[PDB]
């Protein structure tokens, strides 16, 4: 999976820089102004980013980036200026500063729901980067930004490291990893994203139904409705008119689930046995969110083979569709239609930068209109000191 | 009521602008106001002790502004919903926020005001209302996908009679005023149960007062 | 009451619950 | 656990 | 006296010596005690049976409703006094502690007679 190098235009990168003030003057003016308890605008720190040289002058931004998150105006970050951060770390680090604000993303709050989500994406597989391209992938699912036409690009990367796992998860690593697939997996066009959704759908069901569902969705935006696995039998159902499915990775998962439910069951000194860490503390503390009318889903589980048994025999016979070559059919997703899609947001690459450079001369001469206005009223105050 | 010998207190008045004073330059921030600890259950500021009913909800649920900071724009336009809602009532209710202010004194980010539009029971209000009780923690957050799962409402009519029996004794008191005024009819008087709906309990006020109309 | 509005009391007031009971005696006897 | 950035120096000895 | 707030409430107000208890139907600001000043006295209500077994209870209902009409509360006792005599339902709670007599009264029946047997 590799992105077309054609989305680099630093070009207009070179245009955004106009300001090219010394830093003293602008650390100074803050400082002092922050001392004093008062509201600064997004234009002074945008000018300390877009004067960065250096990587110590970064992290003199991400130290001022912190603190504007905590100024009066921190709601009023504007897209370019979070922008503009991501390009001057993409010259110098592009690995460490801009994952770990990402990583801190209450602190710093950049949050930029754009395409420098693929941006950044595309310099982390330039660089042959897998560990930490998880994990901002992983917090691109906390902000839910799977929206562009290039979510494909997202979805790929998820699925290599599926195929490199192999590993006994834990709690957070099975709910990260189905949330980090179910959301994200939207194309209904292809097959492959169908099968990613029933493969997060599984690993839900794993999570609900071991443990307890209210960790499932504490955190990240999920659905606290239980029965994650009936959730999935009917998107195996759907096939009675969809002709196309991945089939092969979601039916290996719904078997492990199904050898962990049908050995948990009758060996409870084996399976079920894991949890030992607190039992007063786990009574005295325990929450039913379920009612009393509402089927357990332990109950559930001789309804699901049932069903599930019938189903997989069913899809064989017309949906003509089983094979692991999702790996590579997803690979030529990006290879070939995202340099269309790359081409669809060239032009809104411009206009979303044409729309910043308006901003920009407004806000400028929004400040400038209001210093010869303060000026002229100092002038006049003084011609004529009329006090009470 | 005055008298010839009105000496002219002013000290009264010069604590009344200084209490002020003070208190508006004191106020304190919400940060350090609704400030808790976890274990004690106590307040460090005001020094109350939540009642017992609350403190489940307190360790198992975050409170608005918690599940608000990692959002772009502080989650502008999304759909917030409350755990007190939805285990006692079937139908969906959600606020749909407009804008929203935390306070800078939180180091987490977790306090501040908020506004929205509210739908109870399906009903939508064409005004935007200040959000009250936000620092409770029972609220949840809607994924973008179940975003149409819950807006989507089925409309029930109301199935509440519109006329109900006077009580006897006052009943009998309009029967003998129409019987002596000359009016024989023999109709039952009824009660326009119309006038006299009543909007449920768990249902937020107007924290904002109401000026003359 | 219906069952589901019963469940709902239930969860809502676990723990401190106390023992439901059933329609009254119409007619009380004398002792 | 976050820990906040220590203070840095932006002053230049070039002005 | 000049309070602060307080509502307009029509409640009983207690009277008579020990052991002989009296209440008077008076219609007074919230914040006043309970025998202090008050609007208008509507009736009264006697707690004790006289020789008939009654116990006698007045109401001024012209100027009950009066007052009820300008935003008046209603105390606990006075809405069970009123819907005893049919101006109002009967109390939820006045039906309540009903049943639970009921249900006492049941289980004292037969815990007799378990005994007994
Ligand atoms: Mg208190
Ligand atoms: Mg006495």
């Amino acid at each position: 999976c590799l992105l077309s190098a054609a989305y680099v235009d630093s070009h207009k990168w070179e245009a955004r820089d106009k300001e090219d003030c010394h830093l003293a003057d602008l650390a100074s003016l803050m400082d002092k102004t922050y001392e004093r308890k008062l509201p600064v605008s997004s234009l002074t720190i945008s000018r300390f980013v877009d004067n960065i040289a250096s990587r110590e002058d970064i992290d003199h931004a991400e130290y001022y980036l912190y603190k504007f998150r905590h100024s009066p105006n921190c709601w009023y970050l504007r897209d370019w200026t979070i922008h503009t951060w991501i390009r001057q770390c993409l010259k110098y680090g592009a690995q460490d500063k801009a994952l770990y604000t990402l990583k801190n993303k209450v602190q710093y709050g950049i949050f930029p729901d754009n395409y420098t989500f693929n941006l950044l994406m595309d310099y982390f597989i330039k660089k042959e980067n897998y560990k930490d391209a998880l994990s901002v992938v992983f917090e691109i699912m906390m902000q839910e930004a799977f929206e562009v036409p290039s979510t494909q690009l997202l979805s790929l990367y998820v699925l290599y490291h599926c195929l490199a796992e192999k590993t006994d998860l834990s709690w957070e690593e099975e709910r990260n990893f189905g949330a980090s697939l179910l959301l994200p997996g939207l194309k209904q066009k292809n097959s492959v994203g169908l099968s990613s959704q029933l493969y997060g759908y599984a690993l839900l069901g794993k999570v609900e139904l071991q443990q307890g569902l209210r960790a499932v969705y504490c955190n990240m935006p999920l659905l606290w409705q239980p029965g994650y696995l009936h959730r999935a039998l009917q998107v195996m159902e759907k096939v009675a008119s969809s002709p196309e499915d991945g089939q092969l990775c979601g039916e290996a998962l719904d078997v492990l689930d199904r050898v962990l439910k049908a050995v948990t069951a009758p060996a409870q000194g084996t399976s079920e046995e894991q949890p030992q860490e607190g039992e007063e503390s786990q009574r005295s503390e325990e929450l039913v969110e379920q009612l009393d009318v509402e089927e357990t889903e332990q109950s559930k589980l001789p309804q699901y083979l049932e069903r599930f048994e019938a189903l997989r025999s069913k899809l064989q016979a017309l949906g003509k569709v089983e094979s692991e070559s999702l790996l590579t059919l997803s690979t030529q997703l990006a290879k070939a239609q995202l340099p269309t899609c790359e081409a669809e947001d060239i032009a809104v690459y411009e206009q979303r930068l044409q729309q910043w450079h308006g901003e920009r001369v407004r806000l400028i001469q929004r400040e400038q209109e209001q210093r010869e206005r303060a000026r002229q009223d100092y002038e006049a105050r003084r011609a004529a000191k009329a006090s009470a | 009521m005055a008298r010839k010998k009105v000496r002219p207190r002013l000290i009264a008045e010069l604590a009344r602008r200084v209490r002020a004073l003070r208190e508006q330059r004191e106020r304190p921030r919400d940060s350090q106001r609704y400030a808790l600890d976890y274990e004690t259950m106590m307040r460090p500021h005001s020094g109350n002790r939540l009642p017992m009913r609350a403190w489940a909800d307190v360790r198992h649920e975050s409170r608005l502004l918690q599940l608000l900071n990692r959002l772009p724009l502080f989650g502008l336009g999304r759909l917030v919903t409350r755990k007190s809602w939805l285990w006692q009532h079937d139908e969906p209710c959600y606020w749909r926020l407009t804008r929203v202010r935390p306070d800078y004194a939180a180091e987490n980010l977790d306090h501040g005001k908020a506004w929205g539009i509210l739908t109870f029971k399906g009903k939508t209000e064409s005004e935007a209302r200040e959000i009250e009780q936000v620092m409770y923690h029972d609220w949840r957050l809607v994924p973008k996908h179940e975003e149409e799962a819950f807006t989507a409402f089925t409309l029930v009519p109301e199935d509440t009679p519109l006329s109900v029996p006077y009580p006897p004794l006052l009943r009998a008191m309009i029967l003998a005023q129409r019987q002596k005024y000359g009016d024989t009819s023999t109709e039952e008087p009824m009660l326009n149960l119309e006038r006299a709906r009543i909007d449920p309990w768990d249902y937020p006020a107007k924290l904002e007062a109401k000026t003359k109309t | 009451p219906p069952e589901r509005e019963l469940s709902r009391l239930r969860r809502l007031y676990q723990g401190r619950l106390r023992e439901e009971s059933g329609p009254p005696p119409e007619l009380m006897p004398e002792v | 656990a976050f820990q906040p950035p220590p203070k840095p120096v932006i002053v230049d000895k070039r002005r | 006296r000049a309070y602060r707030g307080g509502h307009l409430t029509i409640r009983l107000a207690l009277g008579g010596c020990t052991n002989r208890p009296f209440y008077r139907i008076v219609a007074a600001h919230s914040k006043c005690p309970r025998d202090g000043r008050f609007v208008e006295q509507l009736g009264s209500y006697d707690p004790l049976p006289n020789s008939h077994g009654e116990k006698l209870v007045a109401l001024n209902f012209d100027r009950i409703r009066h007052w009820i009409g300008c935003g008046a509360h209603l105390s606990k006792p006075v809405e069970k006094l009123l819907g005893l005599s049919g101006f109002y339902p009967l109390h939820p709670m006045m039906i309540t502690n009903a049943e639970r007599l009921r249900r006492k009264r049941a289980r004292e029946v037969l815990l007799a007679s378990q005994k007994t047997d």
